[PDB]
């Protein structure tokens, strides 16, 4: 599908009110294509190659729609091995750990169960063999969930990953409105922490597990077929976005200067 | 305009009715001496737009109908020179109703 | 200069004083511009020696004058035309008040400008053109309109038997002129354009402080906390050169705009002297058609003329001989 | 008369200076942390690192004393592309990174952003824009040993030029391309990772140097490294010389109704300056605005007539600001002109030393907003009357009467017009 | 400005944009000049209906 | 092709200051000439009318 109006964030941690300030930092281009990347995992013992290799063309936009804690973590590395220190994220029930270390292969436990094991357990141990591992981020988890009432109430999570002069940054916000295919809701996106490791990343991977796979279809057809399959992955490009703040101090709307001649006006 | 001729533009060659002007040489400029015609000592009267004589309306050719309180005269505008109302001073056009 | 270029820093002021008398010139130019603007308003409006007051009984042979005569019921003694003109021109803002870009108030406030226009209207409605040459000599308004008809070629008897039709046409035109001003979106293009140009110039001058001009930072006080004064003074000089050039560009643009506004004000003063205080025989100077008389109206940062003209209509062709 | 640079001044109103109020305090708001930074453990090691694999040590949440640096490793160069040698102990730093490695004798100045070659493209690379300094000193005997310590391995060449602040812990089998090879043999399959190593008496230029860079960064997150903490208590209704994590400014601190997000720190406006700041302690958002601002203009009748003057404070409420003198804080000084005579509140500004009579004359000195000034009696002082438009007249209008002049006057007036000015030519 | 001052060099334009809005003013002045010339021609010639 | 960017940027700044000053001089000369041409065109329109 096409990322209509998402991917705008705060370039600097400065409070501005009712300003039409412009910037130079890279964003996701408006009305740009994304990937579906549907994962079936019907607990039949088979594999469908649902975690491919992405070239990481200077920043990745990650948008996911899950129920509570389906997705967990992302893997960043150059050779995906212990030759270089690869960044690893693991999400717990009451904690998150973000740590970069020379890890060879991310493990996956025995996951063949759909409905009989209603209580989810016997998990984790995804992490590889230990090595000279750096300072981690044992802290409060960022994913939150609201109790859905009368159906159609799930939270979409928008994640932006980028590297500027080696520095690693994260942008995250949760929007609990509807469950559709990238709706036109314009909202800002808040950075949380800066990761000071300063290592290079050329490939991107994720660590989704599908212990609960409810109402998940599967198709091998490749083409321009829009739909909320499993999540979305976008690519960042160097742009010249113009942002508008309001009286309360929130980014109500934003346009770029390279999409349309009207945008250039 | 004000020197080589007479200007009908109001307040272009001095306040009042312009008559002529005089150039005067000055350092880094010029100086005009504007001779003007300024009326004074006005007397007010009672006026009428037209006069009906024999069922026809009379309007003045040049001037305005003026009165001394008893009878009527005609005179020019910028000066008080009363005269007897004749058929030479006025012209007839239409009825007086 | 010492407060716009330098944010109340004494070392930047000591560096700025080394540049010499570059900044007395800008202040003297701005004071000359302000004096020129006050002089412009004085020569356009203050032309009558005495203020004339209209009589309370507002009968002028059937001519309605309520749209242009002042209304005593309003808090400001202004005509409905003047009120609508004032409501159709609009004049953060605190930033120009915080980096030294002050705005001085004009010498003539809007109340006495409206009083000047009221005196001019009373003089041209009571004394005709006689109050623009000497003492005000009273005259009935039909007689004055008859002589203004005679000034263009047509004899006075045409008015003297078409007075009711002419008064009705005048009332219809002066009633339609307000809706014409209201419906037109770009009627007051020039009066909005001058204030928009001034606002954009002030906004550009305020926004120019954020440029670095080759220095490591745009904020002045961050320089002193990071560098030795031998190189901090170099960065300060680099900022001062750019800020002074921006100030000079603003001053010369304002000088050019002031010259253009002075030419426009001289034209407005000439039109007030000729079309209003008398009758002008110049073609297409006080409106299309044969000019009869004009009405001055006050406006924000300008003046508005109501030109009453004579337009022939319903022509018929005949056969002629020399 | 100092501003016009003369001794006789003509009658008029003159812009002279600007009323500015100085603050009285210099309160500092350094963050609350009492730890000690690890430079002793950074510099007093035995083996630092190799050139290709340098250590990255994060310095945060500690008081940094930058004065005591020469007692550890003397004879440095300090090579500061950024904060001054004597200025790092003044402002707060978000993150300090201590990277130490060894290079022999030639690229201790080629580590600059401008220089490039066999080190900046294949080893530690400084970015083109960079703040921070590096320390380098002699290693003729203490890091030379017998036939070298053999930790002089350098990447020599690789395929692509590496990004700034990036290391590569890997081996290569580079060829430049002919019959591609992966073997250890030298010919057409040349091996990278050469090194140095020698007796300490050697050819002078190979004698090693231990270089320890120090890269810093400002703004960003809430600051961690602060230097010497001199925190002072708060006042939220008066002008101060505040110091919030590095910025120094003069203005009145003020409570806020702002909606600062927790990650947001600074508050900017349409200009480059900052109007809102977050204190490191108590997390309170405070608005920044300077004190009384407006200029002062002096109204004089001329020194040829009198010496009394009346000043006008442009664009300030007269009933609130001035009045209270509070001496030794006003930069214009001459504070005697605050209660010498009565005051008036004009739209132009507060008028000092002019008595408002309410008669009307054709005015002399234009002040603004319909009010002028002159030097008359009610005994000779400066008055501040309202402008008079002229004589009030009412000519009688009736629909049957006309006025005709019975006489006239031949009046001659003058009009002066400039024609041509001076001609000038410059070489 | 970015085509006259700098001969299509990217970081020359990067150092040029650091000077601020010193060129948008020139562009708007020249467009105002062109609009004024068009207005002059329209006012002189287009006077008949 | 000759200088390192820390001093090449100084040389670019030296060129840019002169080029921008030349452009500003051109635009203010054109503004003055356009004002004179506007006055002449207003006179021409008055003579037409
Ligand atoms: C208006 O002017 C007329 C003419 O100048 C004057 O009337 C004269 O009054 C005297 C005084 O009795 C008579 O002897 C004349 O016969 C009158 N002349 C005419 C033509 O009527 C007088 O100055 C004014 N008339 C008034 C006030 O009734
Ligand atoms: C001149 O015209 C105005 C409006 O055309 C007249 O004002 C109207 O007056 C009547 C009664 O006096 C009111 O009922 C109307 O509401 C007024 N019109 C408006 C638009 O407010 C005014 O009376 C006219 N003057 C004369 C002398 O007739
Ligand atoms: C000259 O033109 C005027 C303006 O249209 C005419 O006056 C109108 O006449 C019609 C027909 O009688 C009336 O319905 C309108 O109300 C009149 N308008 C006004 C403002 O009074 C006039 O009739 C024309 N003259 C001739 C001889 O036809
Ligand atoms: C701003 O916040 C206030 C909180 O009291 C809220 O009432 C208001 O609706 C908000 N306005 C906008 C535009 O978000
Ligand atoms: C002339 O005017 C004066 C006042 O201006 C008035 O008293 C006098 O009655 C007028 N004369 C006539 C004849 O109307
Ligand atoms: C008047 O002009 C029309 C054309 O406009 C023409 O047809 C007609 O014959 C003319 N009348 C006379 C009397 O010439
Ligand atoms: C540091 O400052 C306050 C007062 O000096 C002290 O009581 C407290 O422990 C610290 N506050 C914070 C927010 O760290
Ligand atoms: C001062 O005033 C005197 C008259 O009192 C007169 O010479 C002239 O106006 C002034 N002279 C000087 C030298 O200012
Ligand atoms: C005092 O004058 C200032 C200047 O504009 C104004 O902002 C403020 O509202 C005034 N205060 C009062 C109480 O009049
Ligand atoms: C006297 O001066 C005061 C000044 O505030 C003014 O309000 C008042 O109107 C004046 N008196 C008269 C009769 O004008
Ligand atoms: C003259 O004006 C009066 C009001 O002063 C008015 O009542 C009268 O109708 C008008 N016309 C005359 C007397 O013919």
């Amino acid at each position: 599908t096409n990322s209509f109006t998402r991917g705008v964030y705060y370039p600097d941690k400065v409070f501005r009110s009712s300003v039409l300030h412009s910037t130079q930092d890279l964003f996701l281009p408006f009305f740009s294509n994304v990937t579906w990347f549907h994962v079936i995992s019907g607990t039949n013992g088979t594999k469908r190659f649902d975690n491919p290799v992405l070239p990481f063309n200077d920043g990745v936009y990650f948008a996911s729609i899950e129920k509570s804690n389906i997705i967990r973590g992302w893997i960043f590395g150059t050779t995906l091995d212990s030759k270089t220190q690869s960044l690893l994220i693991v999400n717990n029930a009451t904690n998150v750990v973000i740590k970069v270390c020379e890890f060879q292969f991310c493990n996956d436990p025995f996951l063949d169960h759909k409905n009989n094991k209603s209580w989810m357990e016997s998990e984790f141990r995804v992490y590889s063999s230990a090595n000279n591992c750096t300072f981690e981020y044992v802290s409060q988890p960022f994913l939150m969930d609201l109790e859905g009432k009368q159906g159609n109430f799930k939270n979409l999570r928008e994640f932006v990953f980028k590297n500027i002069d080696g520095y690693f940054k994260i942008y995250s916000k949760h929007t609990p409105i509807i469950v559709r295919d990238l709706p036109q809701g314009f909202s800002a996106l808040e950075p949380l922490v800066d990761l000071p490791i300063g290592i290079n990343i050329t490939r991107f991977q994720t660590l989704l597990a599908l212990h609960r796979s409810y109402l998940t279809p599967g198709d091998s057809s490749s083409g321009w077929t829009a739909g909320a399959a499993a999540y979305y992955v976008g690519y960042l490009q160097p742009r010249t976005f113009l942002l508008k703040y309001n009286e309360n101090g929130t980014i109500t709307d934003a346009v770029d200067c390279a999409l349309d001649p009207l945008s250039e006006t | 305009e004000c020197v080589l001729g007479q200007s009908k533009r109001v307040d272009f060659c001095g306040k009042g009715y312009h008559l002529m002007s005089f150039p005067q040489s000055a350092p880094h400029g010029v100086v005009f001496l504007h001779v003007t015609y300024v009326p004074a000592q006005e007397k007010n009267f009672t006026t009428a737009p037209a006069i009906c004589h024999d069922g026809k309306a009379h309007f003045p050719r040049e001037g305005v109908f003026v009165s001394n309180g008893t009878h009527w005269f005609v005179t020019q505008r910028n000066f008080y020179e009363p005269q007897i109302i004749t058929t030479d001073n006025t012209f007839v056009s239409g009825n007086c109703d | 200069c010492t407060m716009y270029i330098c944010g109340d820093s004494t070392e930047c002021s000591n560096l700025l004083l080394q540049y010499g008398s570059f900044c007395t010139q800008l202040k003297r130019a701005l004071t000359g511009i302000a004096v020129e603007q006050d002089k412009n308003t004085q020569e356009v409006f203050a032309q009558v020696k005495q203020i004339y007051k209209t009589p309370p009984i507002k009968y002028f042979g059937g001519f309605n004058f309520s749209q242009i005569l002042p209304d005593p019921s309003k808090p400001s003694k202004r005509s409905p035309i003047e009120d609508l003109l004032f409501n159709k021109v609009t004049l953060l803002i605190c930033a120009q008040k915080f980096n030294g870009l002050t705005v001085l108030p004009p010498l003539l406030t809007d109340e006495m400008i409206a009083q000047y226009t009221s005196a001019l209207l009373a003089g041209t409605i009571t004394s005709g053109w006689t109050f623009g040459a000497g003492p005000a000599l009273q005259i009935p308004f039909p007689m004055q309109m008859a002589y203004r008809f005679n000034g263009i070629g047509v004899t006075q008897n045409v008015l003297y038997e078409n007075q009711k039709l002419i008064a009705n046409q005048f009332n219809s035109a002066i009633g339609k002129i307000q809706d014409s001003l209201s419906s037109t979106p770009s009627a007051l293009g020039k009066l909005q354009d001058v204030v928009n140009h001034n606002a954009q110039a002030l906004n550009t001058l305020v926004k120019q402080l954020s440029s670095k001009f080759g220095a490591i930072s745009s904020v002045l006080n961050d320089i002193l906390s990071r560098l030795d004064p031998p190189e901090a003074e170099v960065q300060i000089d680099r900022l001062i050169t750019g800020r002074l050039q921006s100030l000079q560009t603003y001053v010369t643009q304002q000088l050019i705009r002031a010259a253009e506004i002075r030419a426009s004000a001289n034209l407005a003063a000439t039109k007030m002297s000729e079309c209003v205080l008398g009758q002008s025989k110049r073609v297409d100077f006080c409106g299309k058609g044969y000019h009869l008389m004009s009405f001055p109206q006050s406006a924000p940062h300008g003046v508005v003329f109501l030109h009453v003209t004579y337009v022939p209509a319903q022509e018929k062709n005949f056969t002629t001989a020399p | 008369k100092c501003t016009l640079k003369s001794f006789t001044v003509e009658k008029g109103i003159y812009q002279t200076s600007n009323f500015r109020v100085q603050p009285t305090e210099s309160i500092v708001r350094f963050p609350n942390i009492t730890n000690l930074c690890p430079f002793d453990e950074v510099f007093n090691a035995t083996r630092f690192a190799s050139v290709y694999a340098w250590n990255r040590k994060r310095i945060s949440n500690c008081v940094a004393d930058y004065s005591v640096l020469y007692n550890f490793a003397p004879f440095f160069t300090f090579k500061c592309y950024g904060v001054s040698p004597t200025k790092l102990n003044d402002l707060c730093f978000t993150n300090v990174y201590a990277d130490s490695f060894v290079i022999r004798g030639n690229e201790v100045r080629q580590i600059a952003p401008g220089q490039t070659g066999n080190i900046a493209d294949y080893n530690y690379k400084l970015p083109d824009d960079f703040t921070g300094c590096v320390i380098a000193w002699n290693s003729n005997k203490l890091d030379s040993k017998v036939s070298g310590n053999y930790n002089y391995l350098y990447r020599l060449f690789r395929k692509s030029n590496l990004k700034p602040f990036e290391r590569d812990i890997s081996t290569e089998i580079y060829q430049a391309g002919n019959k591609p090879c992966n073997g250890v043999a030298g010919f057409n399959c040349y091996f990278p990772l050469r090194s140095y190593g020698f007796r300490p008496t050697y050819g002078v230029g190979h004698q090693p140097y231990r270089v320890v860079v120090l890269s810093f960064e400002l703004l960003h997150a809430p600051a961690t490294v602060c230097g010497p903490k001199k925190s002072t208590n708060l006042v939220k209704n008066k002008c101060v010389n505040f110091n919030f994590n590095g910025l120094t400014g003069t203005g009145v601190l003020t409570e806020s109704n702002k909606k600062f997000l927790p990650f947001q720190q600074f508050g900017r406006d349409i200009a480059d300056t900052t109007d809102a700041v977050r204190d490191p302690q108590t997390l309170e958002i405070l608005d920044i605005t300077p004190c009384s601002f407006g200029g002062v203009s002096v109204i004089t009748p001329g020194t040829n007539t009198s010496n009394q003057v009346a000043v006008l404070y442009q664009g300030v409420n007269c009933t609130e600001v001035p009045v209270a003198i509070h001496a030794d804080q006003l930069t214009p000084t001459w504070r005697v002109y605050s209660t010498g005579s009565n005051v008036f509140q004009t739209r132009a500004g507060c008028l000092i030393g002019a008595e408002y009579v309410n008669n009307s004359y054709e005015c002399d000195i234009p002040i603004g907003a319909g009010i002028c000034a002159s030097y008359q009696t009610q005994s000779q002082s400066i008055i501040a009357y309202t402008m008079s438009l002229g004589a009030e007249n009412s000519v009688a209008y009736s629909n049957n009467s006309i006025a005709i002049p019975t006489n006239f006057t031949i009046s001659v007036t003058t009009e002066i017009l400039p024609v041509s000015m001076t001609k000038t030519s410059v070489d």
